[PDB]
């Protein structure tokens, strides 16, 4: 965060009401835009997915960018960056994550786990303000998924009301 | 059967977190095994861990060893144990033509060592053999190239490419890029390249590390030597410098 | 009780190789012309038999011979085992044992005694020596596990990190077997952790030639014999 | 979530109050956890079909054929391949061959399936019990003179039951439900295709299609065989119009 | 136990028995795992924080006056309805030392001198009474630790004109 | 909360005197369909209730065949009823060839408490899982075994087996006079068979497939109905 002055740091950590302050760390504006980007590109790019077989879909650009966004996102739900992850959790991680499971013999082909990743992101730390946005998300019924991703849904929605507690 | 599925919490029935599940973590920490076909050849090449400096290189065993005239076998994970799996398979062949005027056939030497493997598994408080194999060669009277991997547990499977302990995904990622099934190696010195290349990405420094076996129809097993591997490794290495410097800019 | 640490690692040989970590130093050194062993024998007792025939050194056969790092328990059962085998092949083929048989042979042994439950297995690390046509002098080194190596100077036991070391920079392909007898009393003298070496506390052996075209012989030291290697080599706890 | 253990639970050759063995029983949960395999008897022919995980390129498909021949008139679908089930597979086809040269004449399908039972009860090879389960769920079909074309799920516990269809593998309930209210005794050999290539289409989640679904079937004329990807492909192609023509 | 307010505590209370019904389970003695050590001493360190917050007050009390933030006979029963039943499962495990800080638990809910405390000596005497009486005979914990919940009780089931009998 | 130090081996005993492992092994019994025996002075029947796992299931087999002259019904354990029952046959067969008689039924309650009483004593096994009812027909009459997997057995005019069968027990025992005394008319004794089982039917129905019938006396060997054979019954 980086605050020109402790006592700015101390009146922005006081300003919200609920006591609870402001995040520790926060993504700059313009790396926040290269991050959205990132994934505007990846839904542009479905178009060029929607025929053909895993063997060919891991030699598609939209692959080699959605296997690279995968280990992105996988790196940050580790250890410091949780945090960093949960400001694009129901704007761009999560319609990601449930778009991946559709492709369950991609994941197959490459060894990416969306399942244990997106159940396991029902653990990170989620903020008061985040927890209300995370459960319209998760409790917007789209008759647009298939059962693994509606089960999914039940186990996410398991991992976090059980850390909601 | 691992990670997160879990029904009201959980709890462990008899299953996956078992002795097999140790004997695989075993063969994964050691050298790095691989085999390709070809058109009509097999190569098999290992990794040595670069040798000590007052060990003895005249005796040191090929680590790819050979079973009968037609069939090789290489490994990963432990070589006690692997010393102890190719004599019950080399004297299960030699009495294999002594009882059915027949050499063993390469998926009978796959069946009996990953059989043998599997009844080390089944029960006893006997342990199961910490080693995964490549087992490759030729049927007699034929000119068919095989290759089989074999397991602790006792499955094996069929591969005209594969590659067993350490660091092994990069190496199968590597031969899935450069290994096509149309065309394979058309020629036994494109085969040996190849496996050259597949194996330089791995190998602690270099021409040392490498050793390859060429098997070939109607019992043409020849072992590479360190110089003429050296060779191999030099012309790819020269590529490379041709490669960088055929940069256009 | 042979069951896999969860690396796939096995306890038992693990704490077999803990027991052998104690169990006194031991030097081969494989020479042009012959091979030498040697070793250090911790006697803390004044009234145990020193000129007693052997204990760290042995016989296999007229042209094989072992130091033992380990229990001696262990170690004589699988050196009877290993004199069994080399007259069982002298008398199938008539010619003497070829020493990657035998030292292979005990490997075996030592490895099925690690993977049933019901058998502990032999606290025990081998340096083997000997004279083959098929090879030449050859020196190999097997251990609780079942593994063996081919070796042109190799230490087992006690402080083998030093040992090797010292063999490493002192070691040459074109020496003499006198130059391995210095080499290996002075490796032993610079990794002792006694305050100097003595002809009881060492017991010594070496496979030379000899002048006679068809020779090899294994004179396994007398302590009055390895007094005079002690003396001339330098090492000269003399009057 | 809340822990529901109980102190019978992991008991080896143990009654818990009720009688239930649990290594047994637990045991038979993992016909949920395999790949899907389908069974379909009828009056014309058993179809057997499994979904293919698909491969890396460079292992050859010989290594995991989930569907396989014992003999020209029996075959197993397994929903997962582990030693155990080559194993059963191979006493299976050691058993047939052995029958066939002893009695003169081929097996019966209920006899060759409490072989593979009594080798599970026996776990492997002291009084043979059923303590403790051995290997994986095979779908056995098969046809013979005296009770026609069947399908047996013969279990880890060393017992079965004939089907008349059966989905093992992640589909379990799914296909179960949707096999129970659409089966006939009036099935055509054609129908049992399209009906195996409906159930695999709704629990699969990718576009079926000749590389991630394998068919087969028993018939008492042509013996057992594995059906070629070209067949496969043209009963998916009449599938697609089937439900395009609704 | 410093955040209760004794003139307004029914959102605290509300806050401890839904935090209590979602640790119940992990106390079951066929529940044992990475978290039973964890359960057991926070058990075991609230209660007795709890009773050295209730003895600190009430010597405040004993010379002076009583602020309202003091806990009140109402807030001793409602952590006795509480933790009674957390106690009854712990003190049952298969590990005699984790058993042992649940056991300790009593003592501290008797001296508390609760309107509840009948709850814990009638459970008390009914196991010893069965115990003494064999009806444990296969179940050699119910013996051992119903001789251990009496020797915790026996000083305050000796004041009672009822139990002293 | 009650944990039991007593009854993870089938050698240990109880305090009491129990052996707790037998006693569970008696609950596997109620783990079963509901199946009734029965006899007359000169008939000895057996009525099965057959489960099955859906509805595309065959149903589970309920009664065997050990000799011409008795048989079996099993409410239990199936797999473990497939190895009494193969000894019991093997008997039979060693009296027919090694004494040239037929195993007279209270002769085959002797061998089966001797094979289950093995179990029940001896380390590195379990008891057997399964009740039997034995019916057989000899040169004293029409005769009822209740073989219960602790080693024992009982002579007896009628008894059921399996979960919910106090209400065809106490059927039997409430009509029991009814079935003594039917003899030389066997179709009666099966209806009070099918009267008894239908009392452990919670509004569930005997169908064509759901049920065997099993009978056995004078010179009519051991037989046994299903399909339309159990039609004429329902």
């Amino acid at each position: 965060p980086s605050i020109s002055d402790p006592t700015t740091l101390l009146e922005a950590e006081r300003n919200d009401p609920d006591g609870l302050g402001l995040p520790l760390k926060s993504v700059p504006e313009k790396v926040d835009a290269y991050i959205k980007k990132q994934f505007e590109i990846i839904k542009n790019l479905e178009d060029s997915v929607v025929g053909l077989n895993p063997q060919q879909f891991i030699k598609t650009d939209y692959f080699y960018r959605t296997s690279t966004i995968f280990y992105w996102i996988k790196e940050m739900a580790r250890g410091p960056n949780k945090v960093l992850l949960v400001p694009y959790l129901v704007d761009y991680v999560l319609p990601f994550l449930i778009g991946l499971v559709k492709h369950k013999d991609v994941c197959a082909l490459a060894s990416l786990d969306p399942v244990r990743l997106y159940a396991g992101l029902g653990y990170m730390p989620i903020r008061k303000n985040h927890v209300a946005a995370i459960v319209d998300y998760v409790c917007s019924s789209n008759v647009a998924l298939s059962s693994n991703q509606t089960k999914l849904q039940l186990a996410f929605i398991q991992h976090f009301l059980s850390a909601e507690l | 059967m691992s990670g997160y599925d879990r029904a009201l919490s959980i709890f462990s029935p008899d299953g996956h977190i078992f002795q097999v599940e140790y004997a695989l973590e075993a063969v994964k920490r050691g050298t790095c095994a691989v085999g390709v076909k070809g058109k009509n050849c097999v190569v098999l090449g290992c990794e040595r861990r670069s040798t000590l400096k007052l060990q003895d290189t005249r005796i040191t065993p090929s680590k790819v060893s050979k079973i009968d005239s037609h069939v090789v076998l290489s490994f990963s994970g432990l070589n006690a144990d692997s010393r102890i799996l190719i004599e019950k398979a080399r004297v299960e062949a030699q009495s294999h033509r002594l009882t059915l005027e027949d050499p063993v056939t390469v998926e009978y030497l796959t069946r009996y060592v990953a059989g043998v493997q599997q009844r080390y598994t089944q029960s006893g408080g006997v342990r199961p053999f910490g080693v995964s194999t490549l087992i490759a060669g030729f049927d007699p009277r034929d000119d068919e190239p095989k290759l089989y991997q074999t397991e602790p547990s006792g499955i094996y499977s069929s591969w005209s490419a594969q590659t067993i302990g350490r660091n092994s995904k990069t190496v199968r990622e590597f031969l899935e890029k450069n290994y096509d099934r149309k065309e394979p190696p058309a020629t036994v010195e494109e085969c040996v390249k190849l496996t050259v290349r597949s194996l330089l990405e791995v190998v602690q420094t270099g021409a040392k590390n490498i050793e390859i076996t060429v098997v070939k129809p109607d019992s043409d097993i020849v072992a590479l030597s360190s110089e003429e591997i050296n060779q191999y490794v030099t012309q790819i290495e020269q590529e490379k410098q041709e490669q960088q410097e055929q940069d256009k800019k | 009780t042979t069951i896999f640490s969860p690396e796939g690692r096995l306890y038992q040989v693990e704490y077999a190789l803990e027991s052998i970590s104690h169990a006194g130093t031991a030097i081969g050194i494989m020479a042009s012309d012959g091979i030498v062993l040697a070793a250090e024998r911790k006697v803390t007792s004044t009234l145990l038999e020193q000129d007693t025939s052997t204990e760290k050194l042995y016989k296999l056969n007229d042209k094989i011979a072992v130091a033992v790092a380990g229990l001696t328990a262990d170690a004589e059962i699988l050196i009877n085992t290993a004199r069994i085998h080399a007259q069982n092949y002298l008398k199938t083929y008539n010619e003497d044992i070829p020493v990657e048989i035998l030292v292979r042979r005990l490997s075996d042994i030592k490895q099925g005694y690690t993977q049933h439950g019901g058998l502990r297995p032999f606290g025990v690390s081998f340096i083997y020596a000997g004279y083959d046509d098929r090879y030449g002098y050859q020196l190999y080194t097997s251990n609780p596990s079942g593994n063996y190596t081919g070796w042109k100077a190799i230490s087992v036991g006690a402080n083998t990190s030093a040992a090797q070391t010292l063999l490493q920079m002192d070691y040459k392909d074109d020496m003499k077997v006198d130059d391995a007898i210095e080499l290996a009393l002075k490796t032993l003298s610079k990794t002792t952790d006694s305050s100097a070496l003595t002809y009881d506390r060492l017991e010594f052996a070496t496979i030379r030639k000899g002048a006679n075209d068809g020779e090899v012989y294994q004179k396994i030291f007398k302590p009055q014999e390895i007094k005079d290697i002690l003396v001339k080599t330098g090492i000269t706890k003399k009057d | 979530m809340f822990l529901t253990r109980s102190e019978y639970d992991r008991g080896v050759s143990t009654f818990s109050p009720e009688g239930r063995l649990f290594q047994v029983e637990y045991s038979l949960e993992a016909i949920k956890l395999g790949s899907t395999a389908i069974g379909i008897a009828t009056k014309e022919g058993v179809v057997l079909g499994v979904e293919k995980r698909a491969t890396s390129p460079l292992l050859e498909s010989d290594s995991i054929e989930k569907i396989v021949e014992i003999d020209r008139h029996i075959g197993c679908a397994m929903s997962g391949l582990t030693a155990d089930a080559r194993s059963m597979i191979e006493h299976a086809r050691t058993a047939a061959v052995t029958h066939n040269l002893y009695y003169d004449e081929d097996i019966n399908v209920e006899s060759l399936t409490q072989s593979v039972c009594d080798l599970a009860l026996r776990f492997g090879e002291e009084e043979r019990l059923m303590s403790r389960p051995f290997g994986v769920a095979l779908l056995i079909a098969g046809h013979d003179a005296d009770d026609g074309y069947q399908l047996f799920h013969a279990e880890p516990s060393g017992t079965f039951y004939r089907y008349n269809a059966k989905a093992i593998g992640s589909g379990s309930e799914g296909a179960q439900a949707e096999l129970l209210n659409e089966w006939h005794s009036s099935l055509t050999l054609k129908e049992a295709e399209l009906l195996v290539l409906k159930i695999l289409k709704q629990v699969m989640e990718e576009k079926l299609d000749e590389n991630n679904a394998q068919l087969s079937c028993i018939t008492k004329q042509d013996g057992f065989k594995i059906y070629d990807n070209e067949k496969t492909a043209e009963l998916i192609k009449e599938l697609k119009e089937k439900e395009a023509a609704e | 136990v410093y955040a209760i307010n004794g003139s307004k505590k029914d959102r605290f209370f509300e806050k401890l028995v839904s935090l209590a019904k979602a640790i119940e389970t992990f106390i079951h003695p066929s529940n044992n795992g990475f978290w039973t050590k964890p359960n057991a001493k926070f058990v075991h360190a609230f209660i007795k924080s709890y009773h050295g917050r209730v003895k600190y007050e009430e010597d405040i009390c004993a010379r002076g006056v009583t602020n309202g933030i003091c806990l009140t006979s109402f807030c001793h029963e409602e952590i006795v309805e509480i933790f009674l039943n957390i106690i009854s499962l712990g003190s049952q495990n298969k590990n005699p030392d984790i058993a042992n800080y649940y056991i300790s638990c009593f003592a501290y809910l008797l001296e508390l001198d609760p309107s509840n405390a009948y709850l814990i000596y009638d459970k008390i005497l009914i196991d010893l009474y069965d115990t003494l009486a064999d009806q444990f005979i296969n179940s050699r914990h119910r013996i051992i630790s119903s001789l251990k919940q009496f020797t915790r009780v026996i000083r305050f089931i000796v004041m009672d004109k009822l139990y002293r009998v | 909360m009650f944990r039991n130090n007593y009854d993870g081996d089938t050698v240990t005993f109880s305090p009491t005197g129990r052996l707790f492992q037998v006693e569970y092994a008696l609950e596997a019994i109620k783990q079963g369909s509901v199946t009734v025996g029965l006899r007359s002075n000169t008939h000895a029947v057996l009525v099965a209730l057959k489960r099955n796992a859906d509805e595309l299931s065959s149903y589970q087999k309920k009664i065997i065949k050990c000799d011409e002259h008795m048989g079996l019904s099993l409410a239990g354990l199936a797999p473990d009823a497939r190895v009494l029952s193969n000894y019991l046959r093997q008997q039979c067969n060693y009296s027919s060839l090694v004494f040239n008689r037929k195993l007279a039924v209270e002769r085959a309650g002797h061998l089966l408490c001797d094979k289950a009483q093995k179990n029940t004593q001896s380390y590195g096994g379990r008891p057997y899982g399964v009740g039997l009812l034995i019916i057989g027909y000899d040169k004293s009459g029409a005769h009822l075994l209740e073989f219960q997997p602790s080693g024992n057995v009982t002579e007896l005019y009628g008894t059921a087996i399996g979960a919910r069968s106090q209400g065809a027990k106490t059927y039997l025992e409430r009509t029991l006079d009814t079935f003594i005394k039917i003899d030389g008319n066997p179709d009666e004794l099966i209806k009070a068979g099918v009267e008894a089982i239908s009392q452990s039917l919670r509004d569930e129905s005997l169908t064509v497939d759901n049920l065997s019938i099993a009978i056995v006396g004078k010179d009519t060997p051991f037989t046994i109905y299903d399909g339309e054979a159990v039609a004429k019954y329902i």
